């Protein structure tokens, strides 16, 4: 009885973690896009010549 | 006993995938506290990959 | 009689503390302190 | 510990029954407290398995990407054909 760990900190800490790869991968997204975009307009920009 | 057993099943917050386990010591406790441990080191792991 | 009764219980469960007992144990701490205890009971015995 | 020569054991008997209910307390507020980490963990196995779901997504964005890289490269290579074609 006496022996027994607090793990909280390392729940907040994987928690935590999953938020950042939450942020990171919506920003992934959106610089997904802001290239896709980019090479559509390279394209109609030679399909007239 | 059959009582402490159709409570374990009527207090199951979902009988689609979860089976209600016993624990009557703290080695019971334990034997489960440190699965807990080896699931955070885990979902860690795969969380900073 | 208590103090090493519970030493010798926690190393017979072969519990690992994940708060590991701090260093030195309380009872090092008193133990020590019963030798300085002796030390000035030899002192005003000198002085005696 | 084994049990002092000199004690009562109506003594020793209440001070196990007062020990017994101190460690039925803590018993059922540990394993409570085991209880909250259970849905905490499974709840942030849910979460990483979503996002999980999502990098197969980031996997499918990075084909429309190579396919809109590879056709404005030939795009461009057939137009420099066809200015040379043109220009001869």
């Amino acid at each position: 009885m006496n022996s027994f760990s607090n793990y909280d900190t390392k729940i907040n800490e994987i928690s935590i973690g999953l938020d950042q790869v939450a942020s990171v991968m919506d920003n992934l997204f959106n610089n997904f896009d802001i290239h896709i975009q980019s090479f559509k307009y390279l394209e109609e920009s030679l399909a007239k010549p | 006993t059959v009582d402490q057993w159709a409570y374990a099943l009527s207090n199951n917050p979902d009988p689609s995938i979860l089976i209600p386990v016993a624990a009557k010591s703290f080695d019971d406790l334990i034997n489960r506290r440190m699965k807990q441990e080896e699931t955070i080191i885990a979902l860690d792991q795969n969380t900073q990959e | 009689l208590n103090s090493v009764n519970e030493q010798v219980h926690l190393l017979s469960t072969q519990f690992h503390s994940p708060f590991s007992q701090a260093r030195p144990s309380k009872e090092m701490e008193i133990i020590v302190d019963s030798l300085v205890e002796k030390i000035d009971r030899i002192k005003q015995t000198i002085l005696c | 510990i084994g049990i002092n020569e000199s004690k009562l054991l109506e003594q020793l008997l209440n001070e196990w029954v007062s020990e017994i209910e101190n460690q039925t307390k803590n018993f059922y507020d540990q394993a409570k407290t085991i209880f909250v980490w259970d849905q905490r963990i499974m709840d942030n196995s849910q979460k990483l398995g979503k996002l999980m779901d999502v990098v197969v997504k980031l996997n499918s964005q990075q084909n429309a990407l190579n396919q809109c890289i590879d056709v404005v490269r030939d795009q461009q290579a057939l137009l420099e054909r066809s200015l040379n074609a043109l220009d001869s």
